[PDB]
């Protein structure tokens, strides 16, 4: 079988995992309450939901899900819903404080008192799986327990599972835009844990999807929720080759494999390239060459960054829809023609390419508009490197004057691990600016 | 779950603890009788925050009333929320304080703490997980200030790793209804800068500014100033109370918002203030509140922004609303107005949302500073203080109950030293 | 003008224990400490043999360990394996007695962490005595030979900060809220209802300091059996003056403070957890304030407020850490990989009194 497990730590996990279940419940015919009606109505016996599902006796078809916050609110939130019959009742929750926006507590004092619970769970969904392909984690860097409680979370998956993928989504600060003062200090503590722990780690930033609102859906006061819906449109790319049938299909492994070079390297940018409001769906004939475009625009990146001050290490180009090959075989060698996208010399192939049938879903009461072709792109480049870089300066501001560290090592933190990470975080960049360096 | 004990002392207190009450029962739903009868189940989610259940559907807010005499007692009880209260937690002698900080903390606020303290450690084992505490009580007063530092101290003793408030009502310069107010101001921040979390700042100066100018209030009493604070009070603990899109507890505000341990003195401010008869003339949207907010006029510490710089700022807002414009308009304020604001900080706000506006507004904010301006507020008071201290002008009212002049130049010290600590973040470094 | 705070650093040298326990993979355990001078140190050095082959990957051809390791801290003062306990007196503590017997206040601060060698640098054994019985022998040695025109005074206090709460170890019935930090006029800084001692030897000296560690708050079930959960301050009052001079109404007056210091604790190691928690926070807290105080100092800049007030301990030193007073700080360090993490915290809380940059 073809199972993922999904793990939404805090509030931006677990309303980005709203979004997520959302569509696959649309996407797989699913209602809320669980019941699939193409059952009872055709038959049944002729569909592949198990990559999201799973199903009992009765007909309810159960999310593979761990829903983890170290409040009562967004997951109480989730009780009272929509969805409510849907999940497990074992949605889990501290019954005390968050922790504060720091990661001292995420990690060391109050993210302790669960993480047997959720090792628990996520054992009776794994025991459960027969194929299981690889973890999906949802958390925010910024975040007290989505730094610390993913990280103490992810150190005991490794030691657990060890050989399974294990893919982090996750919410990386803007360059000016942010929601709190000590979000550089618990995203540098992070870099540990998806540097070590993860295998392919997806950033994204909110000022960059607020200008593609804005741009594209013609949206000038998006909320989180159309963030959340199009985060959820990228992970429905990324796993639909798991639940349909395609020309070219492109699991997980596949995909690590043609687009991790390094161990290390492992930072991807992802893009969705037809983002487009129903007023300019039409006015737009959106063939296979014009989203491919659109897809290396540095308008249309999720992270505040220029791909043109960098060189592209790798592209995987997923497309959903009436997709033929010759055709993305013609977009590609017209953006290789393209001098301003340079890749480097040691990867002249380039291009990882899948190709699925199932168009995407839209969700009633969404933006994007209905559109017989869709493509994710995920492509591994230096540029992101400089997200990083403004983020370290951050750092090196409240640091000097040790600003707030109280309050991190009354919670069970020394003072030298905020050395540390940002060592680690320097040498990072310092990979990414030695493999774009051409060949002697 | 986040249990909140809510503790009164003195007129003041009491008073603004009244109003608050009332304020947040309205907010709830509960009735004067403590029965429920609101129209939505949202209020009822989180009422364990702020109300214990009682048998036949009542709630009792977990509040506990202390004084010195009973004058102010009688006072709440016959008002319009009196018999919600529970009656043993009205805790009250019959001698008071006099206006002396030594009274209420040596001699006849001692005898009473004990109960007080029972009365606390009682309704702090009833709750499945204690938030912290929250003290409501005036600084130029006697059992006020006495009495809530004495309490302060003996509950950080207890519950030292439990958040304490603390809404404490300056003194003024241009206001005074006390001769000895210096005195018992410093000797109570000489215990509030050692042993509370959060303190906000409140000066009645500025609330009588805000009632004559934005209110354009004509007869303004102490029913609107508490009025206010119970504003800005009730929207600190939003989030604890309602869902939202961006949660944030008090931990989280005091994680945010204080750099250093020492400063946590905050001047607070609720945004949506305008005067009947001009509320058609705008449109309440989230620009226009982010500029009420900021501007020196909205400030309930009576402190000007202008002479000093914001070392941190949050905004808690309430309402339908979207993240890109907070976001931008954060943003906007810092770029805009970069002097008064510290460059070694490069995000100075902290940004909350919850998803229920207040009962009658389509959407409101609260905003809590912290800014080097309150160095003012201190500054003031030793001004006073050296000028009654340097002749022992009515000293021996307060050496007479124990006390000594060590604790005065003790308590005057660390004030100066807060007001340096303060002074050092100010100039560009 | 010049640096009254000095700190110096002491390497260990393995025990037989551990000399063979896993050492054996050089002919595991391999000494992540190197010395180089006595101001120069190397955190975990790429000294191992068979290394060629991980450069291979480092460099740009297969990114899995490009990260580097090696850290260069430049220190005052630098002992090595060799160096006994008599040069780390006479190059640390000593010259400190000069500036009390002349009237100016001197602090010592021992810090570290468990297993690093302060018991035996600050203790020592019977045979092999540590810095403090030293100081204190040459200290009466001193006395004695001025016994002749001038008369001194010693006086004892050894107190413990623990939970930002003072308590006094000589005297344990003594309350906390008696126990309070005064200034005075003089700018003298007096802790009240301290139990003082007027000891006339140091064999009186180590008795008094014994019967205080008897009395110390310590916890089991940490690495170590007896870890210390407060600092413990002993002072030495010494109090002067002309024996056949003036007969005037002024004697002068000096104090030299012995600090040994908590050490830092990351819970991560800690699992049942409880109050420890809060005495780990505690400890780390006033570390740091510690750490914010000598720095301000150090640094001519942030110096126009010295954050004094953050915790009891660096309030009860404010009048022994400024540029009057000579502070020296023994930072003992392992050198074995089994203390590696521990260890580097350490050497990066003594390099932040001067941040002299080695890159040059
Ligand atoms: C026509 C209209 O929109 O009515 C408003 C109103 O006219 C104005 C002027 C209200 C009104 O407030 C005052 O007149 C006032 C006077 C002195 C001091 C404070 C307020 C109002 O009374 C106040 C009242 O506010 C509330 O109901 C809030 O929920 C408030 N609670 C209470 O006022 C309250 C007090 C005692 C018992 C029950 C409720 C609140 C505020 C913050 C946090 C929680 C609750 C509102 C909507 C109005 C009136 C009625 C005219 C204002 O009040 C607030 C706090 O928003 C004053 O300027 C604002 C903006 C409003 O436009
Ligand atoms: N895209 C997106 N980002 C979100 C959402 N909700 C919160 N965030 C981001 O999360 C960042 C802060 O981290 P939080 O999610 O609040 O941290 P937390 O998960 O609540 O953890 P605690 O602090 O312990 O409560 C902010 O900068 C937001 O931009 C969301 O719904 N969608
Ligand atoms: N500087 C040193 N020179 C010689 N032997 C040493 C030195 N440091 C430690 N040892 C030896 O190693 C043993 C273990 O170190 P020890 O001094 O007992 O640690 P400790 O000081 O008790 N740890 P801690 O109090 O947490 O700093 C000692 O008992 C000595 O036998
Ligand atoms: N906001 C408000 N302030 C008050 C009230 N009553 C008194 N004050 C202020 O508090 C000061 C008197 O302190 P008070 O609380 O009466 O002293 P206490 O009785 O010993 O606690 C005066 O300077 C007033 O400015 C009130 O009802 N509301
Ligand atoms: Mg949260």
């Amino acid at each position: 079988m073809r199972e993922c497990i999904s793990i939404h730590v805090g509030q931006a996990g677990v309303q980005i995992g709203n979004a997520c279940w959302e569509l696959y419940c649309l996407e797989h015919g699913i209602q809320p309450d669980g019941q699939m009606p193409s059952d009872k109505t055709i038959g049944g016996g002729d569909d592949s939901f198990n990559t999201f599902f799973s199903e009992t006796g009765a007909g309810k078809h159960v999310p593979r899900a761990v829903f983890v916050d170290l409040e009562p609110t967004v997951i109480d939130e989730v009780r009272t819903g929509t969805y409510r019959q849907l999940f497990h009742p074992e949605q889990l929750i501290t019954g005390k404080e968050d922790a504060a926006n720091n990661y001292a507590r995420g990690h060391y004092t109050i993210g302790k008192e669960i993480i047997d619970l959720v090792l628990d769970r996520i054992r009776k969904l794994a025991d459960q799986c027969t194929g299981l392909q690889g973890f999906l984690v949802f958390h925010s860097f910024g975040g007290g327990t989505g730094s610390g409680f993913t990280s103490l979370l992810m150190e005991r998956l490794s030691v657990d599972y060890g050989k399974k993928s294990k893919l982090e989504f996750s919410i990386y600060p803007a360059p000016q835009v942010s929601t709190a003062v000590v979000e550089p200090y618990n995203s540098i503590l992070t870099t540990h844990t998806t540097l070590e722990h993860s295998d392919c780690a997806f950033m994204v930033d909110n000022e960059a999807i607020y200008d593609i609102c804005r741009r594209n859906l013609d949206i000038e006061r998006p909320t989180y929720t159309n963030l959340n819906r199009l985060i959820s449109q990228i992970v429905s790319s990324i796993t639909a080759s798991l639940r349909f049938d395609g020309a070219l299909n492109v699991d997980l492994t596949e995909f690590q494999t043609n687009l991790v070079p390094y161990p290390r390297i492992h930072f991807p940018l992802a893009t969705y390239a037809p983002v487009i409001s129903a007023e300019k769906a039409y006015h737009e004939q959106l063939s296979v060459a014009e989203i491919t475009n659109a897809c290396f625009e540095p308008a249309n990146q999720m992270v505040k960054c220029d791909p043109r001050h960098g060189k592209y290490m790798a592209c995987c180009l997923l497309y959903r829809g009436d997709v033929v090959p010759k055709d993305v075989n013609a977009a590609i060698a017209t953006i290789k023609t393209k001098r301003s996208i340079q890749f480097v010399d040691w990867c002249p192939t380039g291009f990882k390419v899948g190709i699925n049938y199932q168009p995407p879903t839209v969700v009633p009461g969404g933006d994007l508009a209905k559109v017989q072709r869709a493509v994710c792109m995920l492509s591994n480049t230096t540029a992101i490197a400089e997200a990083w870089a403004r983020l370290d300066h951050k750092f090196d501001l409240m640091y000097a004057k040790r600003a707030f560290v109280h309050w991190y090592v009354g919670e069970g933190m020394e003072e030298g691990e905020f050395s540390e990470a940002r060592e680690d975080m320097a040498a990072l960049e310092k990979d990414y600016e030695e493999v774009g360096v051409d060949s002697v | 779950m986040r249990e909140i004990v809510h503790i009164q002392a003195g007129q003041c207190g009491n008073q603004i603890g009244a109003k608050f009450w009332e304020v947040i029962s309205d907010e709830h739903g509960i009735d004067p009788t403590g029965s429920y009868h609101g129209d939505s189940d949202l209020q009822l989610e989180r009422i364990n925050v702020y109300y214990n259940e009682a048998t036949g559907n009542k709630y009792v807010p977990r509040a506990i009333l202390v004084d010195l005499e009973p004058g102010t007692m009688d006072s709440v009880r016959s008002g319009p929320f009196g018999q919600i209260f529970r009656p043993d937690n009205f805790v009250f002698g019959q001698s008071g304080a006099g206006n002396n900080w030594a009274k209420g903390h040596y001699t006849e606020g001692a005898e009473l703490v004990d109960s007080v303290l029972d009365v606390v450690r009682k309704e702090s084992e009833s709750c499945d997980c204690l938030q912290g505490f929250q003290l409501t009580h005036s600084l130029g007063g006697g059992t006020g200030s006495g009495m809530g530092t004495l309490l302060i101290s003996k509950i950080r003793e207890e519950y030292p790793d439990r958040i304490m408030n603390t809404f404490s009502v300056m003194p003024s310069p241009k206001v005074s209804d006390t001769v000895v107010e210096p005195y018992n101001a410093t000797l109570s921040v000489h215990q509030l800068v050692e042993n509370t979390d959060e303190t906000y700042c409140i000066d009645n100066e500025a609330l009588y500014d805000i009632c004559f100018r934005t209110l354009k209030l004509t007869t303004p009493t102490y029913g609107d100033l508490n009025h206010l604070v119970s504003a800005t009070m009730s929207g600190v603990t939003t989030c604890l109370r309602f869902p939202g899109q961006l949660n944030a507890d008090l931990r989280k505000l005091a994680v945010n918002m204080v750099p250093f341990p020492r400063l946590h003195f905050f001047m607070p401010g609720f945004a949506p203030l305008t005067s009947r008869g001009s509320q058609q003339y705008r449109a309440l949207t989230v620009p226009e509140l982010t500029q009420q907010m900021f501007d020196s006029k909205n400030m309930m510490a009576a402190c000007d922004p202008r002479h000093g710089r914001y070392l941190t700022v949050a905004a808690i807002f309430r309402g339908r609303m979207s993240m890109k414009e907070v976001d931008e308009q954060m943003l906007n304020v810092q770029n805009k107005n970069s002097s008064y604001f510290v460059e070694w900080i490069p995000n100075n706000v902290k940004t909350a949302v919850c998803d229920i506006p207040p009962r009658g507004l389509k959407m409101s904010a609260t905003f809590i500073g912290n800014s080097t301006a309150i160095q003012e507020l201190f500054k003031r008071i030793s001004e006073q203080f050296t000028a009654m201290f340097r002749r022992k002008a009515f000293l021996h009212w307060y050496t007479g109950e124990g006390m000594d002049e060590m604790e005065f130049t003790e308590a005057e010290s660390n004030m100066n030293d807060l007001v340096s600590e303060y002074q050092q973040y100010q100039d560009a470094t | 003008k010049q640096s009254s705070i000095s700190v110096a650093v002491r390497v260990r040298p393995f025990t037989e224990a551990e000399s063979n326990r896993l050492v054996k993979i050089d002919n595991g355990l391999r000494k992540i400490i190197n010395v180089v001078d006595d101001r120069m140190l190397i955190f975990d050095p790429p000294e191992t043999n068979p290394l060629t082959k991980m450069q291979r990957n480092a460099f740009p051809n297969s990114f899995k360990g490009s990260r580097i390791r090696e850290h260069r801290f430049v220190f005052d003062r630098l002992f090595d394996e060799d160096c006994t306990q008599d040069q780390v007196y006479r190059n640390t503590t000593q010259p400190l007695l000069d500036s009390v017997l002349d009237g100016y206040n001197a602090t010592v601060f021992a810090y570290g962490a468990t297993g690093c060698g302060k018991t035996h640098t600050i203790s020592g054994t019977p045979e092999d005595p540590g810095v403090i019985f030293l100081t204190m022998k040459e200290l009466y040695n001193r006395i004695e030979e001025l016994k002749d025109t001038k008369i001194i005074d010693i006086s004892l206090s050894y107190l413990e900060i623990y939970n930002e709460t003072i308590r006094d170890l000589l005297n344990p019935m003594t309350q906390c809220k008696n126990l309070v930090i005064r200034e005075d006029a003089n700018n003298k800084i007096s802790v009240s209802n301290l139990s003082r001692h007027r000891p006339n030897s140091v064999e009186e000296v180590m008795q008094l300091i014994l019967e205080g560690n008897k009395n110390r708050t310590c916890s089991p079930t940490e690495a170590n059996a007896t870890s210390s959960r407060s600092h413990a301050v002993l002072q030495i009052n010494v109090i002067q003056k002309d024996r056949t001079g003036d007969i005037t109404e002024e004697h002068t007056f000096a104090t030299l403070s012995i600090i040994d210091l908590a050490g830092s604790e990351r819970a991560a190691a800690t699992k049942n957890r409880g109050a420890r928690l809060n005495e780990g926070a505690n400890i780390n807290k006033s570390l740091l304030a510690l750490g914010n105080c000598i720095n301000a100092l150090c640094d001519p800049r942030r110096r126009n407020h010295v954050p004094y007030r953050d915790s009891k301990l660096t309030r009860l030193l404010k009048f022994s850490l400024g540029g009057n007073c000579k502070t020296v700080m023994i930072v003992c360090v392992s050198p074995s990989s089994q203390h590696y993490d521990e260890t580097l915290n350490t050497l990066k809380y003594a390099d932040r009194a001067k941040e002299i940059k080695t890159k040059l």
